[PDB]
């Protein structure tokens, strides 16, 4: 436009400049909005999509299907828009499990049996229910004893170079 | 006007050292205090390529001269990201059974409402939590984005779409705010109905007046004291509920903690933007104006230069990025250490859980960030009275069994140590040992 | 074979992985200016009565 | 169970894949030209007269420094991060070893009884022992006992019926005693207990 160059998606601005004052600034000062030159409207410039993209493997020595992420991607087969992304090749279900290969925003996926890779909102744990009264209380008749491990680093290997 | 003065440390005070005299609280009130600790970063990260060079062609070309910046960058950023969600997990995500909040029963008086979550809003948080959570601001305005306001506002500063021009992104947590409000809730469910019991182990029904009898003697007050003064308890502690959501209300810098953190990160990425646009002694920062007015190897030093310049600021910001991570991950381990031993015990460790006496606590969640309120058991009104370390009868020396001896003049009682109840001196109440003569001060 | 190229084996491991970036591409050259009407009889010297 | 799951013990394997990557990385770094002719020094200056040999060198110095600080940074961000493990292995031990700790989930999961350390390459491996209640009964209970109009409380203890007769038991096990003047201390009268029976 004029002199002023770049790659992005250009429609309508709801916006309106001063009659002289022919580009606009975002933030950190990128050139965006710009004045049509010959039809002097403001025009929004927007830059085209970027995100990564990740590959959900359910293990190789179980299978070789994957699913594929977009990260900010409008999904505008099996395709599923997630707020992580969009979700290539994975069967959305209804019911809720325990998380096993995340994506984000509370959706993980598992491969489940006829297999296929399935997403789901997690499951955040088992229902219980505590039957609060206040006349009536719980009390151990019987114990058990149980050994558990933790485990922590200590240190590192010590290393050195000779920099010449 | 404007003055300068000494500073003062503290209030000047006393109390005398006196020999045969001590001080019996007679009175105590609840109180409830605030703490709050950041748990979590915003997670990001950043397309080096896109960054440092904007897709020119001539400028991949030379930042594969420099093969494993890339990677080394893009694996910090990640591994930041990875850390996130585990700080957010471990704070929160330490019962995996979820009790579900009950409906109001009798709780003796006690009066939890502005504690649960509140079941006619869209978002189930408790008055408290909702507070918190409307006086913190984000400007991580979403993560996949919508294209109303992107594409709306143009030319009025924003953030987001402008890090996506330039390769950077935001994303998501792997777990969101209202799972983190079902964990809190669980967590609180467990506490009201069970008391620690179910962090332990099973959860167990306790009468809640019997959960807190239970933290009065943990404290070192016997516990008939709650029973005969069960009313003016709970209603200390039901006036200092609501106190504190007025005060979290009216004292804006109560959150500074949580909005300092996200303020921090937020400026990073700005300031790598604007790092961006200088020329780093360049002709030019921008690559398209180094190709166009010069030939192949003119504009190889021009852009070799500004690669030096963009990846220095990359190597600037990662660095800084995982100095940060290093403590939101030492205070994330902290609160959850504090969920653990102040939520799901009563711990006796001095100034840990609140200031006085830790009695109990309760966990609401904050944006980035978890808010524990303390209650905590503080003697008021008190008393001067005469004491001696023994009483001679026979000649044999008894001490307190279990207390102080103190007297009013006329009569020596025996007491507990914090809560003036003066018994008549008993044989059941004395320890026996040694004659009247061994003993200094004896009476 | 992006996943396995990415993280140097033949074999990997359950879990999710970024390989790629996804760039969406220009699809034409669009330049504009005003319509000038800015010309001075240049021609009319050369075509002069 | 170690031998079972071999993810247990991948916080060790962690800190180990994790140098040796980064010498790996230092390593193979040096090999980029940096925008030079080439990496190999001996090349440069084989073919090269003094002055662009120099200028080439230049690069490659500034090339394999600034790898060995990027290097260095970063061992010494992960120095710091053994160093937090460590403190706090050295804690667990102090407290879990070699005495009885009540820290709530500190020191193992349930009521800590006691620990036993092993050893493990570049790390400490925690054995703790818990107490765990397991089946437990459903009980009526009360605040107190009123006796002759004076109010008596459990000593150590709750005051836990079954549906004649109420027992004073100790708090983590069922085992009901007579209820005595001996299990139970009294204050106050029975009216201004709620819920005395
Ligand atoms: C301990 O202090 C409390 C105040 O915190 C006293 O309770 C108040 O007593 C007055 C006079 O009867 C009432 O008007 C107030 O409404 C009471 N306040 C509350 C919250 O109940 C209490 O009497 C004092 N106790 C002792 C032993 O001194
Ligand atoms: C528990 O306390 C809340 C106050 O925090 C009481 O609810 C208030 O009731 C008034 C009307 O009398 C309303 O105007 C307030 O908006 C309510 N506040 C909240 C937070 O809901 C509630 O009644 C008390 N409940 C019990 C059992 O004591
Ligand atoms: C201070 O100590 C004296 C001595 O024990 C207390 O006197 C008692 O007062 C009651 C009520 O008048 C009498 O029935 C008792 O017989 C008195 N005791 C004795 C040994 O004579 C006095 O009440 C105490 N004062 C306070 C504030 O505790
Ligand atoms: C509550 O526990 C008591 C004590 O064990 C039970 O009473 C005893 O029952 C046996 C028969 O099984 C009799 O021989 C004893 O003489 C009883 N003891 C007393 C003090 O009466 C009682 O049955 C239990 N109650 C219920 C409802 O299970
Ligand atoms: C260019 O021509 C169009 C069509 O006649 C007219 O609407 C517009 O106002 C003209 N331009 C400028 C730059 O003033
Ligand atoms: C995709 O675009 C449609 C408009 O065609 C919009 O309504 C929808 O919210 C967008 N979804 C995402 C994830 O961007
Ligand atoms: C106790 O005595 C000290 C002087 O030693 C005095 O300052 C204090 O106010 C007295 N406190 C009470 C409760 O009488
Ligand atoms: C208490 O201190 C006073 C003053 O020094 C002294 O006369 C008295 O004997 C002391 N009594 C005891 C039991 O130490
Ligand atoms: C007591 O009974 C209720 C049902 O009324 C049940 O939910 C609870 O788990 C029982 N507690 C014990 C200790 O059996
Ligand atoms: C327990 O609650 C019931 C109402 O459901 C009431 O009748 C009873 O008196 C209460 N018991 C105690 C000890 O407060």
């Amino acid at each position: 436009f004029n002199g002023l160059t770049g790659t992005g998606v250009l429609t309508e601005s709801n916006k309106k400049f001063l009659p002289f004052q022919q580009f606009g600034r975002d933030i950190a000062d990128t050139t965006d909005a710009v004045r049509d030159p010959q039809t002097l409207e403001i025009l929004d410039i927007t830059p085209c999509s970027f995100g990564g993209v990740s590959v959900i493997t359910p293990g190789t020595n179980t299978s070789n299907q994957v699913a594929v992420l977009y990260q900010d991607v409008n999904c505008t087969s099996n395709v599923f828009q997630t707020r992580a992304g969009c979700l290539i090749g994975a069967e959305h279900v209804n019911n809720s499990y325990e998380c096993d290969i995340p994506i984000g925003a509370g959706i993980c996926a598992s491969y489940q049996t006829s297999q296929s890779i399935i997403a789901y909102t997690m499951s955040l744990g088992a229902e219980n229910s505590c039957a609060y009264s206040n006349n009536s209380i719980a009390i151990p008749t019987n114990f058990t004893i149980s050994v558990t491990t933790e485990i922590l680093p200590v240190s590192m290997t010590k290393t050195s170079v000779d920099c010449t | 006007s404007i003055i300068a003065y000494t500073m003062s440390l503290g209030a000047e005070n006393s109390c005398a050292y006196s020999n045969n005299s001590i001080a019996i609280p007679t009175n105590f009130t609840i109180s409830v205090t605030t703490e709050i600790l950041p748990v979590s970063m915003t997670k990001t990260s950043v397309d080096c390529t896109m960054y440092i060079c904007g897709d020119s062609t001539e400028c991949s070309n030379l930042l594969l001269q420099y093969g494993s910046f890339c990677t080394q960058l893009n694996r910090a950023l990640t591994g930041i990201a990875v850390e996130q969600d585990k700080n957010t997990q471990e704070v929160f995500a330490q019962v995996k059974q979820i009790y579900k909040t009950p409906p109001i029963k009798d709780f003796g008086g006690f009066n939890f409402s502005q504690i649960l979550p509140d079941p006619s809003k869209p978002s189930k948080r408790s008055p408290i939590e909702d507070l918190l959570f409307n006086k913190v601001t984000l400007a991580d305005a979403g993560f996949i984005k919508q294209y109303g306001d992107c594409l709306g506002d143009i030319a009025a500063r924003d953030l987001i779409c402008a890090q996506k021009f330039n390769g950077l992104t935001v994303l998501p947590p792997l777990l969101t705010d209202e799972m983190i409000a079902q964990y809190t809730s669980a967590l609180l469910a467990g506490t009201i109905c069970s008391g620690w019991t179910f962090g332990a182990g099973p959860a167990l029904q306790i009468p809640f007046p019997m959960q807190m009898a239970y933290r009065f003697n943990g404290i070192g007050v016997t516990q008939n004291v709650l029973y005969e003064n069960q009313k003016l308890i709970a209603n200390q502690f039901n006036s200092a509920i609501g106190k504190i959501q007025d005060s979290l209300s009216s004292t804006p810098s109560a959150l500074g903690k949580l909005q300092d953190v996200v303020n921090q990160n937020a400026q990073a990425l700005n300031t790598l933007v604007k790092q961006l646009s200088s020329n780093f002694g360049a002709i030019s920062s921008v690559l398209n104006d180094i190709l166009s007015r010069l030939d192949p190897p003119e504009a190889e030093v021009q852009i070799d230069r500004l690669i030096t310049g963009r990846l220095q600021s990359l190597q600037t910001y990662v660095t800084q990025q995982l100095i940060r991570a290093a403590e939101i991950r030492a205070s994330a381990n902290l609160a959850a250490t504090k969920m653990s031993e102040c939520v799901l015990g009563q711990s006796k460790r001095v100034d840990f859980c609140g200031k006085g006496y830790h009695l109990m606590s309760f966990p609401q969640s904050a944006p980035h960030g978890v808010v524990f309120l303390h209650v905590t058991y503080v003697p008021a009104q008190e008393k001067n009275f005469t004491t001696a370390p023994a009483i001679c009868h026979d000649g044999k020396a008894h001490f307190p069994r279990e207390g102080v001896f103190v007297s009013n003049g006329t009569h020596w009682f025996v007491t507990q140590r914090n809560f003036y109840e003066p018994q008549i001196i008993t044989t059941d109440n004395t320890f026996v040992s040694g004659n009247c003569d061994v003993v200094i001060g004896i009476v | 074979s992006e996943t396995k190229c990415t993280l140097k084996s033949f074999t990997v491991e359950k879990g999710i992985y970024q390989t790629s970036n996804f760039r969406v591409q220009p699809t034409e050259s669009i330049v504009r200016f005003p319509n000038i009407t800015n010309l001075c009889p240049f021609g009319e010297v050369f075509n002069a009565t």
